[PDB]
């Protein structure tokens, strides 16, 4: 994923 | 968990070049999420700072060379987890993002990072053990050079002896994402  | 999460824009340049972020970049940068925020300038006025302030309550500013504030340093180096990290707005880098200007700042500043803006284009790369970032301009606005400005922000993951950065571009109407590791 990515944080956002 | 042990992570910092820290988000690197600049070059907003509202209201003068944009009103806003892109909606699809705003839709991400939700608050509570962010521990830090480094920016390269020119936001350029009390509005944008306040909109930072609801992502994060760390913000550091450079200033830019159309920000209305004049109270913000030219320069500033912070530490974050073991990374010494320097900013700067990158209008006074000549020329423009040339990596040997930058590299003698990275020397005289002695960081590890370099932050820094100015061109609007985004630029992530590893240099002589060193870790150069440009966010781009996080509205994608016009600049002293334009050809197609790509609206753009960067968020570094630091963890241990590891950075992880991710780059946030709005290509066509869609928000491409890429990640580039570094490590001290």
């Amino acid at each position: 994923d990515d944080p956002l | 968990a042990g992570h910092r999460l820290v988000l690197v824009l600049g070059d907003l340049h509202i209201p003068h070049r944009c009103n806003s972020l892109p909606a699809k970049f705003k839709k991400l940068l939700v608050p509570g999420k962010i521990q830090h925020i480094l920016c390269t300038g020119n936001l350029c006025t009390k509005e944008s700072y306040d909109y930072l302030k609801t992502l994060a309550g760390d913000v550091h500013i450079v200033r830019g060379d159309f920000d209305e504030n004049l109270n913000y340093p030219e320069q500033k180096v912070v530490t974050v987890g073991q990374f010494k990290i320097g900013l700067i707005h990158g209008h006074q880098v000549i020329p423009w993002g040339d990596m040997a200007s930058l590299a003698l700042l990275q020397r005289q500043f002695d960081v590890d990072i370099l932050i820094s803006g100015h061109t609007h284009k985004f630029e992530a790369f590893e240099h002589e053990n060193k870790f150069y970032i440009n966010p781009g301009s996080a509205t994608g606005a016009y600049n002293a050079l334009e050809t197609n400005i790509i609206p753009s922000f960067v968020l570094m993951d630091i963890q241990a002896s590891t950075v992880v950065t991710y780059v946030y571009q709005l290509i066509g109407d869609d928000v491409k994402v890429e990640r580039i590791e570094y490590k001290k």
